[PDB]
RNA sequence: CGAGAUGGU
RNA sequence: AGGAGUGGAGCCUGCGGCUUAAUUUGACCAACACGGGAAACCUCACCCGGCCCGGACACGGACAGGAUUGACAGAUUGAUAGCUCUUUCUCGAUUCUGUGGGUGGUGGUGCAUGGCCGUUCUUAGUUGGUGGAGCGAUUUGUCUGGUUAAUUCCGAUAACGAACGAGACUCUGGCAUGCUAACUAGUUACGCGACCCCCGAGCGGUCGGCGUCCCCCAACUUCUUAGAGGGACAAGUGGCGUUCAGCCACCCGAGAUUGAGCAAUAACAGGUCUGUGAUGCCCUUAGAUGUCGGGGCUGCACGCGCGCUACACUGACUGGCUCAGCGUGUGCCUACCCUACGCCGGCAGGCGCGGGUAACCCGUUGAACCCCAUUCGUGAUGGGGAUCGGGGAUUGCAAUUAUUCCCCAUGAACGAGGAAUUCCCAGUAAGUGCGGGUCAUAAGCUUGCGUUGAUUAAGUCCCUGCCCUUUGUACACACCGCCCG
């Protein structure tokens, strides 16, 4: 029931980056794939679903909360 | 002591990366209802106080107390001079 | 996100075929109950019936911390194309009483 | 959306409330009625309840 | 059972009560007979608002 | 909540001189003020703190509500012709008046 | 219930539950005239019997009304399926009910009627209809904006005793 | 037949 | 006329003033143990910080090499808030973004309102129709007198005939050896059966005494429960009354005033928007006046209100004996109830194992004062128990600014209270303890119940007020009025 004293470390929220759709995949002769980054041992995400690649860590995305190897 | 343990790896922290013969740098909180355990001695607190973190030495005597203790929620009273409706002779007519 | 796709189809298919809903005015109980089992809250059951009101395809009232909400006739005209049914169908209510 | 998103309501005032108004203050918890005490002088003869001294 | 309550909705004026009542009145019959013709008896006059409970052995 | 005058008039709305009591400082056409002496038919003698007397009249909305009296510390409107004559707007309370001060606002002349 | 309640929880419990009813039908069925609703029970089934004064807007256009209220009243109070059922019953000497007589005022001043033209309006039909006497009351914002009151009377009225 | 003035909301 | 007091002391609790980041706020006979207001968190409105959308719908834009969603680790942070920064996986048309528009609010106005409650005001008061009187506002009816708790009756009469309040009415207390009839209530008696005592005519017995010791396929309703009816009317006798209406004493009788509920016309700038999905207008609406962490509501030179404990011998302490009534009980989201019996411990308390959804189990509800015996000896004393040190349990997510409880120690003021001032007429005042509410933990409050049980009155208008009539007025904002130098 007042007026407002206003913060002075002002964000309304991040800013999501914007990046083209994939390069998990090569093609490196005539009908020769190679796959660049490797799936997670798991059940559901066995398949199609792959591990980020960090400085020191493989770390599964979908499963977030766990699945990271330490290199 | 679910997730009250982080505050004393924060002290043990402290305690460790000091330089020698010299006082660790503050770890500042808002676990007034903490125990001081023996792992706690010689070592920098600030404390909340509602407002404000007050720091705290630790000395060997605070031992079992609460840290809570050591940091005060108000200021001392000293009087000024009573007003209007203080006394039923007070009563202002215009 | 509002709600999953999963979530949103399940309160439709459940009012089309039942032609009424209840529901209290509480956000943070986990579960609908009935067959809003297999896991959506009445939290999405409250904003899903705002939603469907304020197009005019249900009607609502309220008394004593519950909602009730009635389905009419352009939102079974919605629902049943939303659902993808045989244009014949009328499956919640039809006998004549005496 | 957040994780601690709500703290314990198991006794006190926190746990219970009016069902006809959803008020906190002045209930009745007597022989399972748990309305508000305004409410419950607007529906005593609904529930059967009487004065005669 | 007895309910008693301020008058009030405010907690203003002179300090009043209101002093709400309930009465519930109960009774036993004892028969000696089969179990298929109390279903018969204890069905005829018990439209008004009264319960009725019977149990198959008591006596 | 409390009354500080004793009689049967109930009669009116509270006065409640409280909670969002906003200070309020000068614009332009208004100066401060102290109480010099108080006159009959509802007008008074005020100095300003730049030096200027003058005889000063109690506007119709602060009549039988805002009780002034001498020594106490006042706004002013100032009149664009007739400028021997003013009328009040505001009195401070000594709460309010202490403040103006200490905002550097009032020359070292009012008293508190 | 794996153990029946007490006496006490139970009576109670069915005068909260009849509470509760009457208040859902009051604004359900406020423009179509009700009055008032009965309950009563019999092996496996419950009969809800509601009086109002114009039933054919109670049932809709092949009972659709009565379809609807059976769900959600089955869907709210978590009776079994096809354990309830509704009755529609039509009021008695309409002219002597209060709650129909309050309903037909408030939609009357509601439509813009004015405010002593309508309250002699319902003070005939009571007494043509053979009360005893009557007592209306209006009160509020009556013309400007400082509150006012009106009470138009005929008749016998009683205040004290049994 | 003691003394008994006055009136911001 | 009197009784117990209150005002004086210590402590509890509500209010003002002061202090503070905040000590949230309403209320001044008819405010102040009142908001059912006993705030650790929550409640929560105040103060210091940080996440979130739970911004419907419409129109436009952006967009399937994609609109958007979520997050490990390190830094950061009170914090394991992917809040934010570095990094690079993930989801799939549900969102995002600009404009319009909504939605929520213990925000503002009770002097814009509804509903409810209090008060004028616990007294006897209030009003049409037709007729009579006045140019009129108005008036009579609604009264000179008698009588009553009463505008209750009698009677009188330019009025006649009616309506509401009063009373009747509803609940409650006291009586029934008469009625109906009980293994969820008892008594008596015996087929009898069993333990103990010889105290008894008399043996260690048929026969006596003691029993909440135990069967009845014995008899019954006095004691308990609770349905129907009964009973009391100023009815009888003697005085007094315009011999009417009534009033006083007495016989007979369980009883010749039991106690509550409900209550008119007309008002108040009475209280409540902080009971509500009752509500107009105004304010605010993503750096929010819509959730979590910590603090405050308890702060103390001081003035006031409702209360608890006492100043002792008509007592305090330590043993022994023997008597109640009203109620509540496994929480339906919401996750907890009342307890017998056995064992461990000085105590608070702990473990085991049963009954109760209740005339069935806690329970024959072994209550306190009171009653009988002992010790102290007129001493601030073995009266009084404030203030304060150390240790142990129980509730809880958390007890420090001490939640409540137990133990040893410390041992204040206070010797019946100045001017003032409150309540009370019989199973009453006062003394004494027990249930219900609020309750995870917990009465010095409040709302009910039983137990011990007085002194003084049977009146008056003096003080403070209320009702009716006659009377005066320069008042109608109505004596807290108006007005002169």
């Amino acid at each position: 029931k007042k007026s407002y004293t206003t913060p002075k470390k002002n964000k309304h929220k991040r800013k999501k980056v914007k990046l083209a759709v994939l390069k998990y995949y090569k093609v490196d002769e005539n009908g020769k794939i190679s796959r660049l980054r490797r799936e997670c041992p798991s059940d559901e995400c066995g398949a199609g679903v792959f591990m980020a690649s960090h400085f020191d860590r493989h770390y599964c995305g979908k499963c977030c909360l766990t699945y990271c190897f330490n290199k | 002591r679910r997730k009250q343990h982080s505050l004393l790896k924060r002290l043990r922290k402290a305690k460790k990366e000091a330089p020698p013969m010299e006082k660790p740098e503050v770890v500042k909180t808002h676990l007034r209802d903490m125990i001081i355990l023996p792992e706690m001695v010689g070592s920098m607190v600030g404390v909340y106080n509602g407002k404000t973190f007050n720091q705290v030495e630790i000395k060997p005597e605070m031992i079992g107390h609460y840290l809570g203790e050591f940091s005060i929620t108000y200021k001392p009273v000293k009087h000024g001079r009573p007003g209007i409706g203080a006394t039923h002779s007070s009563r202002f007519i215009p | 996100m509002l709600m999953p796709k999963k979530n949103r189809i399940a309160i439709y298919e459940l009012l089309f075929k039942e032609g009424v809903m209840v529901a209290k005015k509480d956000v943070h109980m986990p579960k609908h109950p009935e067959l809003a089992d297999k896991n959506v809250p009445n939290l999405h059951v409250m904003k899903a019936m705002q939603s469907l009101k304020s197009r005019g395809y249900v009607k609502e009232q309220f008394a004593w911390r519950h909602f009730y909400w009635y389905l009419t006739n352009e939102g079974i005209q919605y629902l049943r194309d939303y659902l993808h049914l045989p244009p014949e169908i009328v499956p919640a209510t039809l006998r004549r009483s005496r | 959306q957040q994780l601690y998103w709500s703290h314990p309501r198991k006794f006190g005032q926190g746990s219970r409330s009016c069902r006809v108004c959803s008020n906190r203050h002045g209930l009745i918890r007597k022989y399972g009625l748990n309305m508000c005490r305004q409410c419950f002088r607007q529906y005593a003869k609904d529930i059967g309840f009487i004065k005669l001294d | 059972l007895r309910i008693t309550t301020r008058k009030t909705p405010c907690g203003e004026g002179s300090k009043t009560w209101d002093r709400f009542q309930m009465r519930i009145h109960k009774r036993l019959i004892d028969l000696h007979s089969p179990s298929e013709i109390v279903k018969q008896i204890t069905s005829i006059s018990i439209e008004p608002g009264v319960e009725v409970e019977v149990t198959i052995a008591d006596a | 909540n409390k009354g500080k005058g004793g009689k049967n008039r109930r009669r009116g709305k509270n006065e409640n001189e409280s909670e969002k009591r906003e200070l309020v400082f000068k614009e332009d056409g208004q100066e401060y003020a102290q109480v010099i002496k108080m006159l009959g038919n509802g007008r008074l003698e005020a100095m300003c703190f730049d030096g200027v007397k003058r005889l000063c009249h109690i506007r119709g909305k602060l009549r039988k509500k805002v009780w002034i009296n001498t020594s106490d510390i006042i706004l002013v409107g100032l009149r664009d012709y007739q400028d021997n004559k003013a009328d009040v707007i505001l009195k401070y309370n000594a709460d309010e008046a202490r403040s103006l001060k200490a905002y550097g606002e009032l020359p070292e002349h009012a008293k508190i | 219930m794996a153990v029946q309640i007490s006496k006490k929880r139970k009576f109670v419990a069915d005068g909260i539950f009849k509470a509760e009813l009457n208040e859902f039908l009051t604004r359900e069925l406020a423009e179509d005239g009700y009055s008032g609703v009965e309950v009563r029970v019999t092996p496996t089934r419950t009969e809800i019997i509601i009086l109002a004064t114009r039933t054919q807007n109670v049932l809709g256009e092949k009972g659709r009304r009565i379809r609807e209220l059976t769900a959600v009243v089955q869907k709210r109070f978590g009776f079994p399926e096809g354990s309830v059922e509704l009755y529609a019953e039509k009021v008695a000497t309409r002219g002597l009910c209060a709650i129909a007589q309050a309903e037909s005022l408030r939609y009357k001043l509601l439509g813009g009627l004015a405010v002593r033209r309508a309250c002699y309006g319902v003070l005939r039909f009571i007494m043509e209809s053979g009360a005893k006497g009557c007592e209306v009351v209006v009160s509020g914002k009556l013309r400007g904006q400082r509150a006012k009151s009106m009470k138009f009377v005929d008749g016998l009225m009683i205040h004290s005793g049994d």
